[PDB]
């Protein structure tokens, strides 16, 4: 839950998944 | 993400497109049979 | 990259839709050929 925002940011930056 | 969002739209619209295209194709297909029947009736 | 693979999967779904449309068009042609056949048979009987 804490890292959900960071994961969303990382998915937006890096990038049926 | 972009990958997660983009794939959903085309996948969702695929079934509707297939159904609409099938219905339309049947629509002009029945026209040929109706025309043949009309020629036979004449 | 990942968006490319997602678009590839979406295009695969769309291609399945298009193949279904083409198969349905062929099936409609066969069905109306059968309709012409039954119409010709019934008209010959009449």
């Amino acid at each position: 839950g804490e890292f959900f925002s960071s994961a969303l940011t990382s998915a937006a930056a890096q990038q049926k998944l | 993400l972009a990958a997660e969002q983009e794939a959903q739209h085309i996948v969702a619209a695929a079934r509707n497109a297939k159904m609409a295209r099938l219905r339309q194709a049947k629509e002009e297909a029945e026209r040929e049979i109706a025309e043949h029947r009309a020629q036979v009736e004449r | 990259m990942v968006r490319f693979i997602r678009q590839e999967a979406e295009e695969k779904a769309n291609e399945i839709s298009v193949s279904a449309e083409e198969e349905f068009n062929i099936e409609k042609l066969q069905l109306v050929e059968a309709e012409k056949k039954k119409i010709r048979q019934e008209y010959e009987r009449k």
